RNA sequence: GCAUUC
RNA sequence: CGUAAAGCGCACGCAGGCGGUUUGUUAAGUCAGAUGUGAAAUCCCCGGGCUCAACCUGGGAACUGCAUCUGAUACUGGCAAGCUUGAGUCUCGUAGAGGGGGGUAGAAUUCCAGGUGUAGCGGUGAAAUGCGUAGAGAUCUGGAGGAAUACCGGUGGCGAAGGCGGCCCCCUGGACGAAGACUGACGCUCAGGUGCGAAAGCGUGGGGAGCAAACAGGAUUAGAUACCCUGGUAGUCCACGCCGUAAACGAUGUCGACUUGGAGGUUGUGCCCUUGAGGCGUGGCUUCCGGAGCUAACGCGUUAAGUCGACCGCCUGGGGAGUA
């Protein structure tokens, strides 16, 4: 529901003339996102994001910079539902049968972890090798187990995650937004105007998500 | 151009009063005033080409406005010119 | 200087539409109020409205479906430079009827398939689809 | 510094 | 028709083309119907006849035209009365290398005269021609004359374009803003025509410091009628006339309307005002980057090369040739 912070965008210098109707006034010369018109869109975003949890659908979340990286994460842990918290590889979507044999890969190297067989006096098994986990882990690993095209493509940023965007309209995937003053409307179907970089403001966005999807869910 | 007690004049000579500066005859009279004084200043600054230039404005604007209230009422333009002693 | 009003007004009837504006205001004529009648009978646009009265405007409410513009494409005919008179039989069709064109009648300004069926040819004014 | 041609 | 061939160098403008808005009238254009005519054949349509076809033939349609008659009045035009939003005049201000004329100032170069002073100076990649013991160069003093205006100076300003930089005066053109008043379509474009139009060049008469085609010498080089060096005439400057050409370029004709934005420069103006080398608006001109759209692409992008209207100019493979 409507509360503090959020309302906070940009500076007047970045804004994006498509964004005209979601502004509110320029105060302070930054201008600040019309909250009445963001809660409709909202509770839609929701409403839908919950229909498709019904049917099972896989959702998932796309955060690259720093401030929210680790905040996709926990809700990846607070649901089911997969993520991406680092740069987005250029076609994790449009390619994915490419992406697969990299997923397996990593499959491989957890593998020799688990059992100790990667124990060896050699250097190049117990560093060099074991380095590659983390390496794809932290590219690739909330998307080890999608084993499949996402039904629904939630992002935090509609401009610093453009390309995720350009992959999941291409493939046709109902794109979800939080969609800044600054950033390009057009490329999501449903869109959230707001703050995109705040710390209380992401974490109450993919919060929300995160909770709908589990009584969707059931 | 032209010094605005002597624009002043010409206003309530050729228009209804001190007031009306938009008739055809106020423009007529007040642009005919500034060829014939502008008349003297091309006599000695023969190569003034640049207001030169401005000179011809008047007289390409003067005739388009005899044109009009030619038109516009025959007997008015003719006293007009009577008084002004041009179309020579 | 502007010498086609009527011109003027499909302009900013493409203008606006391109440019998905809501409504466009320009001023107002007898002759573009009647064009504007037969384009909001039609359906083209939802409604027009003529406000002031010593200079008044016209204002047209443009429409949209399904985010698009309605007016696929507006374009003028008959122009001060080469004007152009259509007998009954003459009479063209725009898109094979599914467009029409409105035509300045001895009764009055209406469309295409209006004046064919009062047989009165006129004046070709514009292709609106 | 100058320094052509196939 | 920015770069592929193609926007006159830029303007003013007659003929011509086109023209805001309201009422009435006219019914020329336009539109409807009828009448006369539009020969026959031919073409076309439905039939008939030569065994079929070609061919022949009946009727219709067609001959998109012209003329008259009767009507229609929306649009265009004619006529009459209007209207203010196009255009224009007036009042108060602002900025500017806008133009013409006259005067004047300082720095510097060259030259002339004199003093101090002594063997080099000047120049190049190197060198030489050249200048100098007849006293150069350097340095100081005074005088003469010409040309251009350092710093300010800035993708700053002004002008139709060409173009216009010290300062002062005289004459003078245009642009822009503020409200208010006035005229009431008087407008836009423009073949021909006319005016202006860098530099070089030409004519006459002046002037001539610097610079410098031509020319001369010294170098360079296989040669060097060049690049480089030392000299140097026309010219560059002024007066008046002529020439009318430039990559005269934004390689982008003029006018008007419409269409998301961002950051600057320049010049007016409104308002909040004590919390000023401040806050929010509204005009003119102008630079840069970019959205849609457009484009062959490059790119253009509210100052369009986007979306439209009016008028003019111009292009139709290369070469021959903008030549005879
Ligand atoms: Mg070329
Ligand atoms: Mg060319
Ligand atoms: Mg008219
Ligand atoms: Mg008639
Ligand atoms: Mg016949
Ligand atoms: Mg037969
Ligand atoms: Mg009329
Ligand atoms: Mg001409
Ligand atoms: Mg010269
Ligand atoms: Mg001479
Ligand atoms: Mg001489
Ligand atoms: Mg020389
Ligand atoms: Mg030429
Ligand atoms: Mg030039
Ligand atoms: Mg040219
Ligand atoms: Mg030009
Ligand atoms: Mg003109
Ligand atoms: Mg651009
Ligand atoms: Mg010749």
């Amino acid at each position: 529901m409507l509360k503090a912070g959020v309302h906070f965008g940009h500076q007047t210098r970045y804004w994006n003339p498509k964004m005209k109707p979601f502004i509110f006034g320029a105060r302070n010369k930054v201008h600040i996102i019309n909250l009445e018109k963001t809660v409709p869109m909202f509770n839609e975003a929701l409403a839908e994001l919950n229909k498709i949890a019904s049917r099972k659908g896989k959702i998932l979340f796309v955060g690259t910079k720093r401030a929210a990286s680790e905040a996709v994460k926990d809700a990846a842990l607070s649901c089911d539902q997969f993520f991406v918290n680092h740069r987005w590889l250029g076609g994790m979507l449009t390619n994915w049968k490419t992406v697969r044999q990299s997923i397996k890969r990593l499959k491989d190297l957890e593998t020799q972890s688990q059992d100790g067989t990667f124990d060896k006096l050699t250097k190049k098994e117990a560093l060099m090798r074991t380095r590659e986990l983390e390496k794809l882990e932290n590219s690739l690993g909330g998307i080890k187990d999608m084993g499949g095209l996402p039904d629904a493509l939630f992002v935090i940023d509609a401009d610093h995650e453009h390309i995720a965007i350009k992959e999941a309209n291409n493939l046709g995937i109902p794109v979800f937004a939080i969609v800044d003053t600054n950033s390009d409307p057009d490329g999501v179907d449903f869109v959230i105007p707001g703050n995109d970089d705040a710390i209380r403001a992401v974490t109450l966005y993919l919060g929300a998500v995160a909770a709908t999807v589990r009584e969707g869910r059931s | 151009s032209l010094s605005t007690e002597a624009t002043a004049k010409i206003v309530s000579e050729f228009g209804r009063d001190a007031n009306d500066t938009g008739s055809t005859e106020v423009q007529v009279a007040l642009l005919t005033a500034q060829i014939n004084h502008l008349q003297g200043h091309f006599a000695e600054h023969k190569k003034d080409h640049h207001s030169r230039r401005g000179l011809l404005r008047m007289v390409s604007q003067r005739r388009k406005l005899l044109d009009y209230l030619k038109r516009k009422d025959v007997a008015r333009y003719t006293q007009l010119i009577e008084r002004l002693g041009l179309r020579r | 200087s502007m010498q086609d009003p009527i011109a003027d007004m499909l302009t900013r009837i493409r203008n606006g539409q391109a440019a998905n504006k809501a409504a466009v205001t320009m001023p107002s004529s007898k002759l573009k109020v009647a064009i504007a009648n037969v384009l909001k009978e039609e359906g083209f646009i939802e409604d027009f409205k003529v406000e002031g009265d010593t200079k008044p405007e016209l204002e047209l409410t443009l429409k949209y479906f399904q985010g698009k513009a309605v007016v696929e494409s507006i374009q003028r005919v008959s122009r001060p430079g080469l004007r152009i008179y259509k007998r009954k039989d003459e009479l063209p069709k725009v898109m094979a009827g599914l467009g029409i064109a409105v035509v300045s009648t001895s009764k009055g300004v209406m469309t295409d398939r209006a004046a064919r069926q009062a047989g009165l040819g006129g004046e070709i004014i514009c292709y609106v689809a």
